[PDB]
RNA sequence: CGGGGAAACCCAGGUGGAGGCCUGUAGCGAUGCUGACGUGCAAAUCGCUCGUAUGAUUUGGGUAUCGGAGCGAAAGACUCA
RNA sequence: GCAAAGAUCUAACGGAGAUAUACUCAACAUGCAACGUUGGAUACUGGAGCGGGGAAGGAUUUCGUGCCAACGGCACUCGUACACGAGUUGUUCGGAAACUGAGCACAACGUUAUAUCGUUUUGUUAGGAAAGUGAAGUACUGAAAAGGGGCAACAGAGAACCUGGGAUUAUAUUCCAAAAAGAAAUUGCAUGUGGG
RNA sequence: CCAACUGCAGACCGUACUCAUCACCGCAUCAGGUCCCCAAGCAUAGAAUGCUCUGGUACAUAGAGAAAGGUAAACUCAGGGAAGUCGGCAAAAUAGAUGCGUAAGUUCGCAAGAAGCAUUGGCUCUGAGGGCAACACAAAUUGCCAACUCAGAACUGCUUACGGCGGGGAAUCCAACUGUAUAAUUAAAACAUAGGUUUGU
RNA sequence: GUGGUAAUGCGCCAGGUAACAAAUCAAUCCUCCCACGGUGAGCUUUCUUUUCACCAUAAUCCACCUUGGGCCUUUUUAUCGCGUUGUUCGGAGCGGGGGCUCAAGAUUGAAAAAUGCAGCCAUUGUUGUGAGUUCUGCGCAUUAAAGCAAAAACCUGGGGU
């Protein structure tokens, strides 16, 4: 609801900042490794709790 | 049919200190609005009567 | 409410009058068919629970296109509108015609 | 941030509004005292 | 929101350095003067015409005088 | 094509359900066309979109069926189902009629038709239940006074 | 407040609205069908029927007492399936 | 097996989602099934509501434009899915600043090989010297006032603001500009007008 | 020094959305669970139950369609009427309101809605029950007006016809009674209780 | 500081507010119904002076009739009077005549038509009665071997300054 302290709200919006996916020219990097984020997170399948 | 009314300030128990009224608007609208809290009175001591006092 | 009605009593229903006054309404249909109108009224104006047999208290003239009916009894102007949508409902006018108040006592007919 | 309004422009605001936005950065809605045009100082800031 | 009685305590308070405008309200049967000071709106009522024309003339020319309209929808 | 965003702001704009924000079905290329709620104003205004009435709840019925209760029908043995000091509370009555009694004796002593002894004497009388209504009240009276004109 | 009585008191009509009182919603429970289901809607649920419903009543938040210890109108009940 | 919560029908528009054919064949007997929007019809919820607002819990699920691989146990042109871009405005609303309750336990003292133990509101810490001030006479300086410091209620106490808006895609007793659409209340410090 | 007027200033954090037959817990968009406020019309005693305007919804995979056998918050059944079965389990059955009437037993409070008998629709009428305005005793009367309930009469009709709503009687055993209680096979005669008694101080 | 016989009106220490339960009966705001009237829409083969919708007024200020309590002064009451739906009051001052106060309404205005609503540069613009509602008042007598939190902050007085 409506209450929550100041810094857990800074800790949701750092969640909110990190929940996206990998620039695509990152692929194009030499010897790059990574393909999707794999730390994406969905509201509904995994819980944060603060 | 009928209009229905909501809370408006915040708290929404209906406790001694959070009574409301309602009220219609210039616009035409149903409203609730707080009731004031209000005081007992000037009294003489209570172990001589706890009566109120005239003026 | 202070005296029990009867069901008899139905048989005469008596409108109240005018104390030392008279009303006055007016419909202008400006807007061939002139006749079959006032006549309309005539037979048609329910007086005192009963139609049409117009005495003098309601009176009726059509001049220059407008309606005037005068009366000493009470009767409500809305009664006129409803006289004026039944006579446009058996000559299927409604589509185009229709009727607008325009000051106090006055009715006026308009197109849609 | 009113003193800051007027030592970075020659502006005078009659008015801050401020939020916290739900990514964490601040920000002020801020307005001029009519004897200064918005508009004008937007032009001069580049936006 | 005050009501004034007088003329001479109306004209008292149109000449306070704190009075912003006046706002001249024709009703249909009695004019309005409203006055915008500082703290509250003070409002002077004349059910003459004949006194409201002298009234809306003895204005200073300090203070903004404003035909009351309804304005633009 | 859709006018969903059309009619959610038409509703909140004319201020009804939806069953009442009517969209012309001939217009739809028109109504496509507004995005904002200055549009959606001016298409209300231009009449492609309008309010419908609400639908008809008539009373007629229900006030036949009062005149017809007025007058004395649909109350008998076979149409109750409530007892009777439900339908007609005891309590109620007696409160109606103690305070006409004690009206009428005020009345009475103000305007000097009996003195404070009588009155103090029929006071408590009407509050021990020996006076069924108002007409047996005022007939004890006239009694009591032709009785004392006889003896005086 | 009416009637009776030497007295002590007796008979009757109202007013009033008591109770771990009665019938019955919401709420709180859980008798019978040994009904449904029994790789379920569900690691205990569903339907009808049923107990109580001004009190030793029901319920939100806060706070206090645990592992040979706690708590218990007492079933070895319950202390995050 | 996908059977509780009664139920959909019709036309037009939209869409790749059709009226999709080898000879022969006018059309049936050779492209089925299913969808979004608007209008119309028919029903349901039935104010202890598949109405409108909040606490706990959740944290962008909210808004607009696209998209339809996977996911929404059938389906999709649709989505709480996926992509991009946006959105939460307060002197007075809630909290804090600033109350006390059931209670907690820092200091002090005591105990323990061991503090990571005990006491700490029945007016109240500690064998216990826990007060740092106004006023008088420019900070300074030094008389009175037993019982240390603090936390614990977003439903108890406390608390100065109301309507109108043609003002959003999405916020509003929070936004609106001099005719503030406007009308108020209240706190601090300074001017001057009257009175001490 | 004291109002009041006037000038200037009025800091911090929260504020989107949800609150559930899809946004929370139950491995899930799970017929389970989850505190507070506002609450319309008619029937009726009514927050019972049935239907409806405002607001909301047509979402829960569908189509075609007379097998047997199932499940049901679905019905009937001639004649008999518990013969069925461990056992009237299940089903049937009673039923609202008003008047009359009501046994043994009893801690005098009850038992009791004991048991039982009768009436009830529709229509047209009649009566009763009120308010305030105008030392001399029938203003003991003139006018105006509301709201519903009860009682009586004539005429007329039934195919006994929405919903909702106790079956009753005579006895034995146990426990005085209201209550609590094995979350998920035991609700009892078990526990508690008022009352009685004893012990330490 | 100052008026009125008075109730009471005007410019460190001691009390009070905060501060507390039931039922009954009245209840205001608000909701619903009805009567009368104005505006728009529906039905009309027939019938229907008809059916449906709408007819709004926020805080904050000025001035000053009704109901319910407490009291003052004058006339002095008694088996007797006054009063509630209701379980009661009076020489420790009942009733009547005149007043003083408090609580809750009302009625004037200001704000405020310059707003809002509905037909279309113009029209409209509402006043009465029932029923239900816990604010409030009935001041602080619900069972009771049950008797119904506290403090900050604020208010008034007694004293001396
Ligand atoms: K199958
Ligand atoms: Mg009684
Ligand atoms: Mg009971
Ligand atoms: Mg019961
Ligand atoms: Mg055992
Ligand atoms: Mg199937
Ligand atoms: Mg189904
Ligand atoms: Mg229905
Ligand atoms: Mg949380
Ligand atoms: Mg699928
Ligand atoms: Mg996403
Ligand atoms: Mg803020
Ligand atoms: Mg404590
Ligand atoms: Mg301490
Ligand atoms: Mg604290
Ligand atoms: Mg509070
Ligand atoms: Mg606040
Ligand atoms: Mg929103
Ligand atoms: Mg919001
Ligand atoms: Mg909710
Ligand atoms: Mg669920
Ligand atoms: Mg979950
Ligand atoms: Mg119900
Ligand atoms: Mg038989
Ligand atoms: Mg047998
Ligand atoms: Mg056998
Ligand atoms: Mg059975
Ligand atoms: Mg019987
Ligand atoms: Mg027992
Ligand atoms: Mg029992
Ligand atoms: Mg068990
Ligand atoms: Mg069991
Ligand atoms: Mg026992
Ligand atoms: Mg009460
Ligand atoms: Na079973
Ligand atoms: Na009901
Ligand atoms: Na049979």
């Amino acid at each position: 609801g409506r209450f929550k302290p100041l810094a857990v709200k800074k800790k949701y919006a750092k969640k909110m900042n990190q929940n996206k996916p990998v620039p695509y020219w990152i692929r194009l990097r030499t010897g790059n490794r990574i393909k999707w984020n794999e730390k994406r997170r969905h509201w509904r399948r995994t819980k944060l709790n603060y | 049919s009928c209009p229905r009314v909501q809370y408006r300030r915040r708290m929404h128990y209906a406790t001694r200190g959070n009574r409301m009224k309602m009220v219609r608007t210039p616009g035409n609208k149903l409203v609730m609005q707080k009731r004031a809290k209000r005081s007992q009175g000037i009294h003489t001591p209570w172990v001589l009567g706890h009566k109120r006092l005239g003026g | 409410v202070a005296v029990r009605a009867k069901v008899g009593s139905r048989s005469y229903v008596r409108q109240k009058q005018l104390a030392k006054g008279k009303k006055v309404f007016k419909i202008d249909c400006s807007i061939d068919v002139l006749g079959n109108f006032e006549q309309f009224f005539q037979d048609n104006t329910k007086l005192n629970g009963r139609k049409g047999k117009l005495s003098d208290k309601v009176r009726l003239s059509m001049n220059d296109n407008v309606l005037t009916i005068s009366t000493t009894m009470a009767y409500r102007k809305k009664y006129f509108k409803y006289l004026t949508k039944k006579f446009l409902k058996k000559k299927d006018l409604r589509d185009w015609i229709r009727i607008l108040a325009t000051g106090k006592g006055t009715y006026q007919l308009k197109y849609f | 941030i009113k003193k800051a309004m007027r030592k970075l422009y020659q502006v005078k605001a009659v008015k801050v509004n401020t939020l916290i936005r739900p990514d964490g950065l601040k920000k002020a809605y801020i307005r001029l005292s009519a004897a200064h045009d918005a508009l004008d100082t937007a032009n001069k800031i580049g936006l | 929101p005050r009501e004034i009685k007088t003329l001479k305590e109306f004209l008292a308070i149109c000449s306070r350095k704190d009075a912003r405008c006046v706002k001249v309200k024709h009703n249909p049967s009695a004019t309005k003067f409203k006055v915008r000071c500082s703290r509250y709106l003070y409002t002077l009522v004349v059910n003459d015409k004949k006194k409201a024309d002298k009234i809306e003339r003895s204005i200073h020319p300090s203070v903004k005088k404003i035909a009351v309209t309804a304005r633009s929808h | 094509v859709s006018l969903k965003l059309q009619a959610r702001l038409a509703s909140s704009i004319l201020g009804c359900g939806r069953a009442r924000v009517w969209l012309d079905p001939n217009e739809a290329v028109e109504i496509q066309n507004a995005n904002s709620r200055k549009s959606v104003r001016k298409l209300i205004k231009d009449g492609f979109i309008i309010r419908k009435p609400v639908k008809v709840h008539s009373r007629a019925r229900w006030r036949k069926m009062k005149e017809a209760k007025d007058m004395g029908r649909h109350n008998g043995v076979g149409r109750r189902e409530g007892s009777r000091e439900a339908r007609m509370p005891s309590k109620e009555l007696w409160m109606r009629r103690l305070r006409i009694l004690r009206r009428l004796l005020r009345k009475y002593r103000a305007d000097k038709k009996i003195d404070r002894h009588v009155y103090r004497d029929l006071y408590m009388r009407a509050k021990g239940n020996v006076f069924r209504n108002k007409r047996n009240l005022v007939e004890h009276i006239h009694k009591i006074k032709n009785e004392k004109k006889k003896e005086r």
